[PDB]
RNA sequence: GAGCUGUAAGUAAGCUUUGAUCCAGAGAUUUCCGAAUGGGGAAACCCAGCAUGAGUUAUGUCAUGUUAUCGAUAUGUGAAUACAUAGCAUAUCAGAAGGCACACCCGGAGAACUGAAACAUCUUAGUACCCGGAGGAAGAGAAAGAAAAUCGAUUCCCUUAGUAGCGGCGAGCGAAACGGGAAGAGCCCAAACCAACGUUGGGGUUGAGGACAGAGUUACAAAGGACGACAUUAGACGAAUCAUCUGGAAAGAUGAAUCAAAGAAGGUAAUAAUCCUGUAGUCGAAAAUGUUGUCUCUCUUAUCCUGAGUACGACGGAGCACGUGAAAUUCCGUCGGAAUCUGGGAGGACCAUCUCCUAAGGCUAAAUACUCUCUAGUGACCGAUAGUGAACAGUACCGUGAGGGAAAGGUGAAAAGCACCCCGGAAGGGGAGUGAAAUAGAACCUGAAACCGUGUGCUUACAAGUAGUCAGAGCCCGUUAAUGGGUGAUGGCGUGCCUUUUGUAGAAUGAACCGGCGAGUUACGAUUUGAUGCAAGGUU
RNA sequence: GAGGGUAGCGGAGAAAUUCCAAUCGAACCUGGAGAUAGCUGGUUCUCUCCGAAAUAGCUUUAGGGCUAGCCUCAAGUGAUGA
RNA sequence: GACAAUGGUAGGAGAGCGUUCUAAGGGCGUUGAAGCAUGAUCGUAAGGACAUGUGGAGCGCUUAGAAGUGAGAAUGCCGGUG
RNA sequence: GACUCGGUGAAAUCAUAGUACCUGUGAAGAUGCAGGUUACCCGCGACAGGACGGAAAGACCCCGUGGAGCUUUACUGUAGCC
């Protein structure tokens, strides 16, 4: 339900309410990796440089396109190919 | 042969055996002689000699 | 075990037999035909329904303790002679069957 | 009275609910409840049964 | 339906929405050893013969196929020896071999320690082990039965009953029938006699019958089809929560909501029905395996005989709960050896009568037994010395070999796994950083005790000791605030603990210390007591 | 020296109960198997009330056992106890 | 309230403490559970609290139920260290 | 070799030990008990009288209705032979 590219709310962590757009994603691990989230800053050998780290893909959460709240992700058949809908509102992502 | 026991007096036991009165004999077999070894009662009870 | 004394069991003597052929009789008093009515036909079968007696063996035999009290059609396969003696006395009758 | 499969799914989600019938009486549930809901005729049949 | 090139990082090169990685069904490939099978051999190697085909002038070399033994089938050559047979060649087939959870089953063969308070009969026990044969079960099975008013194949469960009985009548061994249940099923030949060439078809299958005069591939005969439906082997959809507080993080607290045929369960930065995976519910199969149906399909509509080297008997054994016994009943070896419905067998020696049955041919599902497995689940089962020997192993290690056989889990929510500076060759440190926390820095959660050190408040170099205890100044502290804490000059008393013993300080036993682990349990019977229910009844 | 053979109810022995994989009056491994052990050792929290025996008889019995004697718990009886 | 009894091995009888799990009820916990450490606390005993420090996620209490339920000794077993 | 120094560094043993002698006492031979006598605290090199010193659950002896090998005119069997 969660894709690269789509924005997201995070819902629990240090970065509560802050949004962003989903870099990349690890399904093995269920974790997804978010712009802007989780800064690590970690020591490179050759600085100390300032990169996100993954978090738990259920730790964020799709916006509604009509409403903007936080929604949960259904499923419908459109023209036979499965496509996502909010649950709030019931459009298509 | 069959296995049983010998019993003493005592009626101690050791185990023993009780053979056939085999008798070698020529007989034949699926039209060709041959000497087998018979038993004495199969052969009042008639294999066939030959 | 008696620590090597010869026990018990065997310094005394086997006694008597069994018999293959041994009967043995439920028995009913007449203090138990107490329970049914004047004027009641009483069979092995009624005994049993009414639960006087539980396992039938081989029959019914009525015997003379208690008192009857009752007149009564007794029907069974053995009576004492006290039993049918007190059966016939107050009023009632027996019959072997 | 007996299996009411629309009652039985209507009520056994809810916690401390528990839904028996006349002949599924059992003394663990009956103490463990603090009451009972009976019906007329499942009343019936457990003063018909138990006497 | 977006990532992917195992575990598994790490780069390198790439693949993938023109659908990859992945999942399921079906196919293709599948080196060598191994029954191992062309021959050999010290397994995973060596050496070949034939036929076909690359190659080479040619040889060497190479590729494919085939070549074991015992078996079947049918063509030859064919001894001593006349004919034949044995034997030897060929051609075709592919029947056997070996393995296992071989656990359960059937059969062959078969101990001992042990108990009997010794021991030989007996017991352990037809048990362990070994050998052979199979199946999803096996075995048994359609009365020469049980019985004594009659029942009606076999098997298994309850009970009968620790009864009847067996037994150096010792220790012990120990039924069955009746009754109650699970399950349920019945059949085919041989022979009398017919028609065809003794062998074939018809005839027939029993307690008196026979001769004569709609059923089925689960036995009862064996091959297919057509179609349907269901199941398994991937999957899909699937309701409902926001806020503040403390916190590194909220699922916790508080407030206010919502769903529920869904409040099972995991995960998510602490404890979530509404965040995720899911759950209730519902849907789904190209293909392959199974189950089951309708149609089809075929198959079918007392003259004579009735199992002979048998039954049976003697001897020697064995199996029967039953040890030779008054021992019926069943089986084996040796030797003898019947009868023929006016027959034969059994009813516990045997005779007679009566009653029941009809051996010496075969087949037969189900109720029953087991678990290396698979799928779905469960637990007043273990939680790293436990639980499998094995949470990371039949490994390491030991042994010539059979064989024996360990130790070893935990950073953190996230690697954010410590840039950089300084001492040091390094190791290791001190800072600085990351982190909620680094005495969470990988030998990483917690971090006990033995044991080893550093500092010092009181004390100790004229003193004889199971080391404490009671009395007690001095000095130093100040509590769960209690007629307090630490230490202790000096005086009185005082030979550890356990075990085993008449009696142990004992110079009798045992313990280096610390830690973990380490011993009256459970099942089925008996008896007794307490409790409770009912009571001439009680209870299944 | 190399290659071989004999195997435990057995081999081998110029003979010692000698050797058969570092202990042979009967090898080693696994199993029966938790053999049996009338023997020795061990057997884990506390307090409360009572509290022995080391004797007789019989015993292939004598450091074992059985019955009695002596202990304890509970019901009864009731003068029977000292 | 007034009288009596209360040494004890084998052993009999009774009442309790504590450990793990379960059921039901009622609670505690990141504002810091269990565990560990210290203390001058409480109960007739087995043992029960409280406070502080450490620790970082579970755990008490009540009643009842069930046991792999209590170690100092076995030339005990394993580990660690003298 | 021992001994001193630099390096490396075990072991058997071990209830805790601040571990004297005499005469006595005592499970009848005492570092540990009694009464006396003697002795300032801590090492190092040496000796072997004691710690009934360490080592191996005495081989002797007895006991177990324990085992094993062996013998025979012990008992009962049995391969084999007639
Ligand atoms: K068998
Ligand atoms: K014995
Ligand atoms: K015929
Ligand atoms: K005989
Ligand atoms: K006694
Ligand atoms: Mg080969
Ligand atoms: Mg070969
Ligand atoms: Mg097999
Ligand atoms: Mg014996
Ligand atoms: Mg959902
Ligand atoms: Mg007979
Ligand atoms: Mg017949
Ligand atoms: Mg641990
Ligand atoms: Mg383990
Ligand atoms: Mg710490
Ligand atoms: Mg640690
Ligand atoms: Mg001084
Ligand atoms: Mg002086
Ligand atoms: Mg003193
Ligand atoms: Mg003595
Ligand atoms: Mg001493
Ligand atoms: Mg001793
Ligand atoms: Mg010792
Ligand atoms: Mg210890
Ligand atoms: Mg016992
Ligand atoms: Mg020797
Ligand atoms: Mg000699
Ligand atoms: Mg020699
Ligand atoms: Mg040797
Ligand atoms: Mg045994
Ligand atoms: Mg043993
Ligand atoms: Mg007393
Ligand atoms: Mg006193
Ligand atoms: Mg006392
Ligand atoms: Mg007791
Ligand atoms: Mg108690
Ligand atoms: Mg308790
Ligand atoms: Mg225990
Ligand atoms: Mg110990
Ligand atoms: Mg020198
Ligand atoms: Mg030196
Ligand atoms: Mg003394
Ligand atoms: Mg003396
Ligand atoms: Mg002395
Ligand atoms: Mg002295
Ligand atoms: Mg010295
Ligand atoms: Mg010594
Ligand atoms: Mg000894």
């Amino acid at each position: 339900h969660i894709k690269k590219g789509d924005n997201v709310k995070v819902i629990a962590g240090k970065d509560k309410g802050k949004e962003g757009k989903v870099i990349a994603t690890l399904p093995k691990k269920d974790r997804v990796v978010v712009e802007g989230v989780n800064i690590m800053k970690k020591h490179q050998k050759p600085g100390i440089l300032e990169t996100e780290a993954a978090i738990h893909v259920s730790n964020v959460q799709l916006l509604d396109p009509k409403t903007n709240e936080p929604t949960r992700v259904g499923y419908k058949f459109v023209d036979g190919k499965k496509v996502r809908i909010a649950k709030k509102s019931g459009e298509e992502i | 042969a069959s296995t049983g026991n010998r019993r003493s007096h005592a009626l101690n036991s050791t185990k023993r055996r009780w053979n056939a009165n085999l008798q070698k004999v020529r007989i034949l077999v699926d039209g060709k002689p041959k000497k087998v070894w018979v038993s004495a009662r199969a052969l009042k009870s008639g294999v066939t000699r030959v | 075990f008696e620590g090597g004394q010869l026990p018990l069991f065997r310094r005394l003597p086997k006694r008597g037999f069994t018999n293959i052929n041994r009967k043995e009789y439920a028995i009913v008093n007449l203090d138990q035909l107490n329970k049914f009515e004047d004027g009641t036909e009483v069979t092995p079968a009624l005994l049993v329904e009414s639960g006087v007696v539980k396992n039938e063996k081989s029959g019914i035999k009525i015997l003379g303790n208690g008192s009857l009290d009752k007149k009564l059609t007794v029907k069974a396969h053995k009576f004492s002679a006290s039993a049918a003696e007190a059966i016939d006395a107050k009023g009632g009758a027996h019959e072997v069957i | 009275e007996n299996e009411d499969v629309n009652v039985e799914l209507s009520a056994r989600n809810i916690p401390g609910v528990q839904v028996t019938t006349a002949q599924g009486l059992n003394v663990l549930d009956i103490t463990n409840a603090d009451s009972l809901v009976i019906t007329e005729a499942a009343a019936k049949k457990v003063e018909e049964v138990l006497g």
